Order: C-alpha cells, then sequence, then structure tokens
C-alpha cells in the first residue's frame, strides 16, 4: 500500500538443451502442465523477421528443476524461470557476452 | 567347446524383470504394452506421474 522492501526474487534462466531440463510444453489435460513440475516462461519467434514473442507459460522439469525446489524448500525463495533467446552459453565477444 | 559355450549362452530373461526396466521407462514403437481401459491401474499410473 505505502511501501514494502523485500527480496527473494531471484529470476532464473535455463538452457532448453540439456538431459537435465526437459522441453514440456503445456498439454491440453489436466491442469495444462505436469502434477510434479514448475512453471517456465520462454520468449518464441513467431517471424523470422520480429523479434517479438509471446510468454506462453511452459512445464520444465528436471534434475535442476529438482535442485531449485530444494533450494527453494531450504532457504525459502520464491523464484520465477526465464529462457534467453540467443544463444546457449555465449562467448566473449568485442566484449559482450550471450546466453 | 565352442558349441557348449553357444548352448550355455541364451540370456532372455524375458527382458522385463518387473516394472523397474529401462524398456518400460522409455517408451518402444515396436514393443507394444498397455492397460485395458481407465481401471486401477490407470489411476495408479496417473497418480505415479513420471
Amino acid at each position: 500500500s505505502d511501501c514494502e522492501p523485500d527480496d527473494n526474487h531471484l529470476s532464473i534462466v535455463t538452457l532448453e538443451e540439456a538431459p537435465f531440463v526437459i522441453v514440456e510444453d503445456i498439454d491440453p489435460l489436466t491442469e495444462t502442465c505436469v502434477r510434479n513440475t514448475v512453471p517456465c516462461r520462454k520468449f518464441v519467434k513467431i517471424n523470422n523477421s520480429t523479434n517479438e514473442g509471446m510468454n506462453v507459460k511452459k512445464c520444465c522439469k528436471g534434475f535442476c528443476i529438482d535442485i531449485l525446489k530444494k533450494l527453494s524448500r531450504t532457504v525459502k525463495f520464491t523464484y520465477d524461470l526465464y529462457l534467453v533467446t540467443n544463444g546457449k552459453h555465449g562467448k566473449k565477444v568485442n566484449n559482450v557476452w550471450n546466453g | 567347446a565352442n558349441l557348449a559355450a553357444f548352448l550355455v549362452l541364451d540370456r532372455p530373461e524375458e527382458r522385463i524383470t518387473g516394472i523397474n526396466d529401462p524398456r518400460l521407462r522409455n517408451p518402444s514403437d515396436k514393443f507394444i504394452y498397455a492397460t485395458v481401459k481407465q481401471s486401477s491401474v490407470d489411476i495408479y499410473f496417473r497418480r505415479q506421474v513420471e
């Protein structure tokens, strides 16, 4: 209402290219995800020219997801997942990283 | 000796040995297996959603 200095947001970005995190999307049945999964948002590429991408929620489950869930239940931080658009790990080109 | 060894080597222990098996973990199109209908087995499978 007036002000509230809080923390524990900790936006996390994960790569959809390893077995430790699946690329499962929304299923038409149940609650649009898996009973044991966490939400994750990734920008899409609707057109090859326009960079606009709808942040469609996805169901991410895997070893990294389990580790994040354990960290959340241990240190009590409310997380929110994310995914990059260009590159996976990146490199230091002209002092600019990617991924 | 070669014939005896070949006769001994048969393996084929039903290739399943219970639910815990790599063949059951990752579905295979060649090996077809399922239940009848939305029975208690189906409910158990849905409850253990992995």
